[PDB]
DNA sequence: AAAATGCCATCTCCTAGAATCGAACCAGGGTTTCATCGGC
DNA sequence: GCCGATGAAACCCTGGTTCGATTCTAGGAGATGGCATTTT
């Protein structure tokens, strides 16, 4: 496969030399540079030209912190308020949900919705308990956990507010370290149900989480040691972590650790090949890359994966920088991310000369890379939107395996509709089948995004409950989706009138069976449809599709109109998000 | 028709407008664009209109150049005022290159050249037009078009003679193959060589080859493709050559002959001396010669410290204009020099210096001590004297059993214990000018003290630099003018020709004169080597006919 | 940007007022300054008490009582490497220091130290000191002072004071002075002193016994080597055992850390040794290492030639317990601030310009930034453990403090004419040496800056020039001013920078810390000429 | 009532990043000179 | 065959382009003084 052109970033900088990319559900690109997280929001192209400058728009994504310590007085760790402006250190997205946690150089963990900080997570105790050094989400369920001074995990959930927002509540903690001890939790990876920390004494532990447990039993799994952890990754219940010099796999079934002696004491960071068949990791470094296969004994073997590319790119640098081996030069790794279906790999890096050296902001630059890790790739759960099409272009267009036979002619659920459900509840019965994200990328795939199958299933739940469209939004909706699916509707004759706050336009019933993208008025007024209820648009205050270019009513901006149970709840259901793509709305 | 579109699509059409004109448009200008999509003749749909588009965030109404409230039923009835719209800055900054002012890397200049494009829209506008319509140096222009390049497209022009890129915005790029694709000749000299060495006996009539080629469509490709085989036998790439017919002797004809186709860096910074220091020592070891501030980063930190050693040296390096305290001993002056287009300084310790500037004065004496410190008080008389009290603040007592307790004061009642450098004649801003100014004069005095101030005799001061690059017109006449100010030239026009000729003052009226009669005339354009008795390989019968005829 | 809330400590006059606290100007009062930086640690803040009233009113000098252990303002702070006996742990019968004796002959063909004998002028005693010769200080103006010039015959690159109170075979009053020496003396850009790549050398380290009370000092031992210019000079104060003088420690141009066992003489007649092989070695494949400082009697933190920092324990020295970027170029030097009511945390500076403070428990999260300087080749940086402060330089004639917690509470202590080459430091008392590329030494009380409020500082901090080096090119003659200056702590001053003879820049200045010797300090010039004072 | 605390305005210096300016170089077009053709 | 006119080629001129280091400007940081209010 050929790669697309490298994304060159310019004039942004990292604080440190650590691990500095995320790659969130939806695709976008989090980097913790200095002093504003940077976002590669993600974009649609039908052509991107094999370039991925076309697929992320880079930008600054300043964010405003609460210093929840700032009247306290720093005790042991006394870099604590040491510098007291608040600035991102680390950045994780959710694995599940819309939102991000951000930890702050002062040792808070806030989660943030767009530029909106959530919650400030805090729970009553000792200012080390109060300080955190790591967090990490739950991959299965919406709560975090996060690691303080005392060597202990505090476990944060999630519960909905009046106006449907999140808030995160303090639900339990264990200690890991022991009593009146000053290690610190570092590292903390979640995996399925097994949690796995890792102490500033660089002692690691396991334990089983569950809705089931309340306070789950830890263990041991790694003595203290002064060899500092450098990553902790698990694949395949079996925890891998280097630090200088070494790699480690611990079998979590038979708690064995088998040890291998990397030649070499830079930073190795772990990238899992979680769709392999066999168990297998890329550990890569500044300056070698391997595959190890997580057998009994670990097996090294050459990383035909990445390492190519990274050497068919520094050679060209080399020709233009380093002529003559003048120079001694290095790779610069600032950051690795698998994308969130495990497809594909995003490296951030550069390329320098080891030299006195005096750069300023606008002098940096650095490149991310995007290349497939396997032969092929499937539509995964794990990933939403622009992720699938972002997984499409690495790869090289070419489709993700489909079930047997598959083509978009196919109905949602095998037309096996839950109409016994409550409509939002068969809304998201819909949204989660499996047919719909098929046919959710495949739009992005062709020249006009299709709904043809999410309409039937729609009228499906209009012709059951027909005696209880009494509403004329709801009959004007159900009308045009029987126009488009071209089925009985339950009456023709009788208006509409709708409204915005300068003019107020009156339908027949009758025209909005005529046409498929636009209305006409009693004034012959002609206006464009909303891409989900198929009313007319009158107004300015719409979210629009990025992929097909659809404009949805906001239901959220529209006070004027009685929309009833039907139109109102397709509209509060697909407020954020495309029913054509799976791709997050745009706002007007 | 009237067109539909969304009214969210309007807002943008109307923005993307406002951008376009320069930030601004009158509310006639948004009624011609918005009648195209909507019924104007409505007065609710003119009120919807008008919201759509005011009621957005960033969308300004000025009444008569001043801001007002956005009444949308007073501003479609009030007829006694002018009305306009424009947008926020950051709205400007953001629909033309898609980020802020505060983000957006391109610089206040660019965005000046950015914007003159966006007006120009289909048209485009030529990169010389757009430096006299925004009144930007032609000499930063198109380094500044490089930084917005990237939101444009463009194609080579011909304007006012000059070859020139017409511009415009990105969107207006056409896949369509150009209808007058601008031709270099200069491309094409491998082909044209090519050619000639593809062909029979490697010589070619020069008018077949220039029809073969299809250069008689244009007055400038004929023009060009002669320049082009000029310089190619100026090159010896090719050679012009005369042949004679072999099948009539009386016949000769213009031709080109082929010829030919076209272990470490060691840095000797240390940790044990200033910076400032180590400066000094390989400026004082380059001796009289100086050394360039490239030099030096080169040999000290390497390339990549540049930067930090330029914004460090400026504390102790002496400019001849501005010079610092006279400490005495060890001082570093610099001073511009040349390296073709590349203007750095040079460094000089301070005696390397006053032996270039002031060759005929007295080399200096050297310094001694400074006097000595003259206070006499001791240690203790200065402790004393020079005690100011703390604030209070931390605090201790001894209890009665010994143990120390700490107390903040106030906390327990215990009271407290408590610009031209003149070179010995020679006026001149950099070395460069200086030697050229010294290799004119050098000149003038071997070849007989006039000259006509032309290319010929900036070949002639060129060879005597030794400088592979060559002198521009406005160098030379750069350092005539002060030559004629330090009076080490005489120069005039001379009425005829209008050229500026030179002279030594010792030279008389009666050798100017003898000088300009002796250039009158003077034969040029002489005819090349003479080939017989072979064939030419033609293109054209026409050609191969005059040289059978 | 930034908000608060309103959960405080208690006791806090921070927390009874509720003012966010941004810049060092925002601590208008006091007591709220000194809480802000100090915390609110009784035991803490009684040693503050000790130190504010024991050293309020030395502004340029201090009682030599308040330095003995039976003072109840001794505030003796011990630096980590001393808190064990490391010996056993650290050498023994496998890493002992293997040496060869050789003669005058055989050294005077490794090392060409300087033959021309020196001119040196000091009050009214002009006189010729030959390579090895010492002159006491002469009848001067402006009082009696006690003390020595050594002309130690070439480049100086460092000096280290063995602290050792008394031993089994060491007497209170006799002390210990390692001294660094390079034969590439008299030229700045000599190309064996590069700072970038591997080079190796022949240099000498000459070890001084010296008598505190009589100021009689001896030359007993050089050490001949091939390490290169060594610096960070570190007595190991915890490597001692009944043989030993004590351990040496230094980075070298070789790019490692040694350990040399000082072997004691039977007698002061001295010895010329060739260093055949260390007792430690502390080095990595494919990097130099620049800096070093103590973290344990066991462990080293070091800074690397491409910005690295590692970890190494001395017990199991082929591998660094971790080994991060911290740079993006040559660390300068790397300092650990130590506290016996605090986290020990680690300070770097390289030649990029940032000065950054981490905790080694965890670079990634607690890597703080004090400042970015002007980028430079010699920014001096060590910690004053009375104020809990680093003292540093811009690299650019500023001298600053800065509390090791509450990193944007950065005092400046005094404004040179230039350059500043040199700080020294004690545990013992809050007194700030600092050496000047003009030859000037100065002391300023860093302990009136910190423990006092922000408003009137150019009024209440003042420095004192101790001593001025000149050279005179028509004599090729130095001269030391024996004649006190004040300076005022400037406002706004103009960052200064200017040439002075390459010999008079003072390289290194350092405290004798023991309480027998602790008003004595060492001062050097490129020029060779060690100068010690017994400040009284 | 006096000293301390808090905040604002003004002044001075620094640093980053953008803008300037000289010189060379290059191409096109005008001008000038030379050669050839045609007319006497 | 010679002389005059035209056209054709060569040479010179003018302005824009190109490039990079140094210079300049904008924005921020830090300190003091003054004034007012609070605390001792």
């Amino acid at each position: 496969m050929k790669l697309l052109k490298d994304l060159l970033v310019d004039r942004k900088e990292f604080e440190d030399w650590k691990n500095n990319l995320t790659w969130a559900r939806d695709g976008t690109l989090y980097l913790t540079t200095f002093p504003d997280i940077s976002i590669g929001q993600p974009k649609y192209a039908k052509d991107i030209n094999c370039n991925s400058k076309n697929l992320f728009h880079v930008k600054e994504f300043p964010l405003e912190f609460e210093n929840k310590l700032d009247f306290e007085l720093a005790q042991q760790n006394g870099l604590l308020n040491s510098q007291p402006v608040c600035y991102p250190r680390v950045c994780k997205p959710s694995p599940i949900d819309d939102w991000m946690a951000v930890l702050s150089n002062n040792g808070n963990v806030s989660v943030f919705k767009d530029n909106k900080m959530l919650t400030n997570l805090d729970s009553k105790g000792n200012l080390s308990s109060r300080t955190y050094h790591c967090f990490e989400w739950n991959p299965i369920e919406s709560s975090i956990v996060v690691g303080n001074e005392d060597g202990e995990l505090q476990f944060f959930s999630i519960r909905k507010n009046s106006e449907n927002t999140p808030e995160f509540y303090f639900e339990s903690s264990i200690r890991l370290s022991d009593a009146g001890s000053k290690d610190w939790v570092t590292h903390i990876v979640w995996y399925e149900d097994v949690l796995v920390a890792a102490l500033s004494n660089n002692s690691v532990f396991s334990m089983t989480v569950s809705a089931s447990s309340h306070q789950p039993v830890s263990r041991m799994i790694q003595n203290a040691s002064r060899r500092k952890i450098t990553d902790l990754k698990i694949v395949d219940y079996k925890v891998v972590l280097t630090c200088p010099g070494y790699v480690h796999k611990i079998d979590l079934k038979n708690y064995s650790i088998s040890s291998l002696k990397t030649g070499s004491l830079e930073n190795f960071h772990i990238i899992p090949l979680n769709h392999e068949k066999e168990s297998t990791i890329l550990l890569m470094s500044n300056k070698t890359s391997y595959k190890v296969l997580l057998e009994d004994e670990l097996h090294v073997t050459a990383d035909n994966i990445i390492a190519p590319y990274l050497e068919k790119k520094f050679k060209k640098w080399s020709t233009i920088w380093n002529e003559f081996n003048n120079y001694e030069t290095t790779l610069v790794i600032h950051g690795i991310s698998l994308s969130p279906d495990g497809y594909s790999i995003a490296i951030v890096y550069d390329m320098e000369r080891v030299a006195f050296k005096y750069k300023i902001a606008s002098e940096q630059s650095f490149n991310i890379m995007f290349a497939p890790l396997y032969h092929t790739w499937t539509i995964s759960e794990r990933a939403v939107g622009l992720a699938w099409y972002q997984t499409y272009q690495i790869y090289n267009q070419s489709l993700p395996k489909l079930p047997e036979n598959f083509s978009m002619n196919k109905k949602l659920l095998n037309g096996n509709y839950p109409i016994s459900l409550d409509f939002q509840s068969y809304l998201n019965a819909l949204m989660k089948s499996e047919e719909m994200r098929i046919i959710m990328f495949l739009n992005m795939t062709i020249d006009k995004p299709s709904i043809l199958s999410f309409l039937e299933a729609l009228y499906e739940y209009a012709i059951n409950k027909k005696s209880e469209l009494t509403n004329s939004f709801d009959l004007a909706c159900v009308l045009s989706i029987a126009a488009i699916l071209k089925r009985e509707a339950p009456i023709y004759n009788g208006t509409l009138l709708m409204k915005n706050s300068f003019l107020e336009e009156t339908f027949n019933l009758e025209s909005f069976t005529a046409d498929p993208e636009t209305v006409t008025s009693t004034t012959n007024n002609t206006w464009k449809r909303c891409g989900v209820t198929l009313l007319p648009i009158l107004t300015t205050h719409v979210k629009i599709c990025p992929v097909s270019k659809q404009r949805v009513i906001d239901i959220k901006r529209d006070d004027l109109n009685d929309y009833g149970w039907f139109t109102r709840g397709l509209l509060e259901r697909f407020n954020e998000i495309s029913v054509y793509c799976g791709t997050t709305l745009e706002v007007m | 028709m009237v067109l539909t579109i969304y009214p969210d699509e309007l807002v943008q059409i109307v923005s993307d407008k406002i951008a376009s004109n320069k930030g601004k448009i009158t509310l006639n200008q948004l009624w011609d664009i918005s009648g195209k999509y909507f019924d104007l003749s409505d007065k609710k749909v003119k009120q919807f209109v008008l919201s759509c588009v005011i009621l957005k965030k960033d969308i300004e109404v000025y009444c008569d150049g001043a801001i007002t409230t956005k009444n949308v039923t007073d501003i479609i009835g009030d007829a006694n005022h002018s009305y306009s719209v424009g947008i926020t800055e950051d709205s400007l900054w953001t629909l033309l290159t898609g980020y802020t002012k505060k983000e957006s890397t391109i610089g206040n200049s660019a965005f000046e050249l950015l914007l003159e494009v966006a007006k120009s829209g289909e048209k485009g506008i030529n990169t010389m037009d757009l430096a006299q319509v925004t009144g930007q140096d032609p000499r930063s222009v198109t380094g500044r078009i490089k930084k917005i390049n990237h939101l444009l497209t463009s194609s080579q022009l011909i304007y006012k003679g000059h070859v020139v890129k017409q511009l415009k915005l990105k969107k207006f790029s056409h896949d369509g193959v150009d209808s007058n694709p601008y031709i270099n000749i200069r491309d094409h000299l491998a082909t044209i060589v090519e050619v000639v060495k593809r062909s029979k006996n490697g010589i070619r009539q020069i008018i077949d080859l220039k029809r073969e080629l299809k250069f008689d469509k244009e007055k400038r490709l004929s023009k060009a493709f002669i320049a082009a085989i000029a310089w190619l036998d100026e090159k010896e790439y090719l050679k012009k050559v005369l042949v004679v017919s072999p099948k009539n002797p009386a016949i000769k004809i213009r031709c080109v002959k082929y010829v030919k186709d076209i272990v470490k860096n060691e840095v000797l910074l240390n940790r044990f001396y200033p910076l400032q220091n180590q400066t000094y020592d390989i400026a004082d070891k380059s001796g009289l010669k100086g050394i360039s501030t490239m030099d030096v980063v080169n040999r000290i930190t390497g390339k990549e410290f540049q930067r930090a050693f330029t914004k460090s040296s400026e504390y102790y390096l002496e400019s001849v204009d501005k010079q610092k305290e006279n400490t005495g001993g060890y001082r570093l002056f610099r001073i511009y020099d040349f390296e073709g287009k590349k203007k750095f300084f040079r460094l000089f310790t301070a005696q390397n210096f006053q032996k270039l500037t002031n060759a005929e004065d007295e080399i200096s004496v050297p310094k001694g001590f400074d006097e000595l410190g003259k206070s006499r008080t001791d240690l203790k008389t200065l402790n004393e004297d020079n005690f100011v009290a703390l604030n209070n603040t931390v605090r201790f007592t001894t209890d009665s059993d010994g143990q120390d307790i700490f107390f903040w004061h106030g906390e327990l009642k215990i009271p407290p214990n408590s610009k031209v450098v003149n070179f010995g004649g020679f006026s001149a801003r950099s070395l460069r000018s200086l030697q050229r100014q010294r290799a004119i004069l050098k000149v003038m005095n071997t070849i007989g003290g006039v000259a006509y101030l032309r290319e010929q005799f900036y070949e002639s001061v060129s060879k005597y630099m030794g400088s592979t690059t060559t002198l521009d017109k406005k160098t030379v006449r750069g350092d005539v003018d002060l030559m004629v100010e330090s009076e080490k030239l005489g120069a005039r026009t001379e009425p005829v020709s209008g050229r500026k000729i030179i002279f030594l003052p010792t030279v008389g009226e009666d050798a100017i004169q003898r000088y300009i009669l002796k250039e009158k005339d003077s034969k040029k354009a002489t005819f090349t080597d003479v080939i017989h008795d072979t064939e030419i390989y033609f293109f054209d019968q026409t050609e191969k006919n005059r040289f059978h005829r | 940007s930034t908000k608060n809330m309103k959960s405080s400590s208690p006791g806090s006059s921070l927390g009874q007022k509720g003012r966010p606290i941004r810049l060092l100007k925002d601590l208008s009062s006091a007591r709220d300054k000194i809480e802000r930086i100090y915390g609110l640690n009784k035991e803490k803040l009684l040693l503050l008490a000790k130190v504010k009233e024991g050293f309020e009113t030395s502004v340029f000098d201090f009682p030599f009582k308040n330095i003995q252990p039976d003072s109840p303002y001794f505030v003796c702070l011990d630096p980590p490497c001393k808190k064990e006996s490391a010996y056993n742990k650290v050498i023994g019968d496998k890493n002992r220091t293997v040496y060869h004796e050789i003669n005058k002959t055989e050294f005077e063909n490794m090392i060409k130290l300087r033959t021309k004998r020196l001119k040196l002028l000091i009050g009214e005693v002009d006189a010729e000191v030959s390579t090895g010769d010492k002159i006491e200080f002469p009848v001067l103006a402006n009082g009696k002072r006690r003390g020595f010039i050594y002309n130690v015959g070439g480049l100086v690159t460092d000096i280290a004071w063995l602290n050792i109170e008394e031993n089994t075979d060491i007497g209170k009053d006799i002390q210990y002075l390692a001294v660094a020496v390079s034969q590439y003396m008299d030229e700045p850009l000599n190309e064996h002193l590069e700072m970038f790549d591997k080079e190796k050398h022949s240099s000498c380290i000459q070890i001084f016994k010296m008598n505190t009370s009589t100021l009689h000092c001896v030359k007993v031992q050089t050490i001949v080597h091939s390490f290169g210019e060594v610096w960070d000079l570190k007595w190991h104060e915890g490597c001692h055992a009944p043989h030993l003088v004590g351990c040496l420690s230094f980075v070298s141009q070789e790019g490692t850390i040694n350990f040399l066992e000082i072997i004691d003489n039977a007698t002061d007649v001295h010895v010329f040794k060739m260093c055949e092989k260390p007792s430690l070695t502390l080095s990595l494949a494919d990097s130099l290492i620049t800096t070093f400082d103590f973290l344990s009697p066991t462990t080293v933190v070091c800074g690397f030639k491409n910005g690295f920092v590692a970890e190494f324990d001395l017990t199991d020295p082929e591998v660094p317990s971790f080994y991060d970027q911290v740079h993006d170029s040559y660390i300068l030097s790397v300092s650990t601030a130590y506290s016996d009511f605090e986290d020990t945390v680690v300070s770097t500076v390289a030649v990029d310009g940032y000065f950054y403070i981490f905790n080694p428990k965890d670079i990634a999260t607690t890597k703080t930034t004090v400042s970015r300087f002007r980028g430079s080749n010699l920014v001096p940086v060590v910690y004053c453990p009375q104020i809990y402060s680093y003292i540093y330089s811009d690299g650019a004639s500023s001298l600053r403090a800065v509390p090791s917690r509450a990193a944007f509470a950065v005092h400046p202590l005094v404004s040179r004419e230039t350059t500043i080459t040199a700080i020294g430091v004690s545990r013992l008392h809050p007194m700030v040496l600092a050496g000047s590329a003009d030859g000037s030494l100065i002391i300023t009380n860093a302990a009136r800056r910190l423990l006092h409020g922000i408003k009137n500082s150019s009024a209440t901090q003042k420095s004192l020039r101790l001593w001025k080096w000149d050279y005179s090119i028509k004599d090729d003659k130095y001269r030391i001013d024996s004649s006190y200056e004040v300076y005022p702590l400037t406002v706004n001053d103009v960052s200064k920078a200017k040439i002075d003879a390459h010999g008079i820049n003072i390289t290194c200045t350092k405290w004798n810390e023991t309480s027998a010797g602790g008003k004595c300090y060492a001062f050097s010039n490129s020029a060779g000429l060690l100068t010690l004072e017994y400040l009284s």
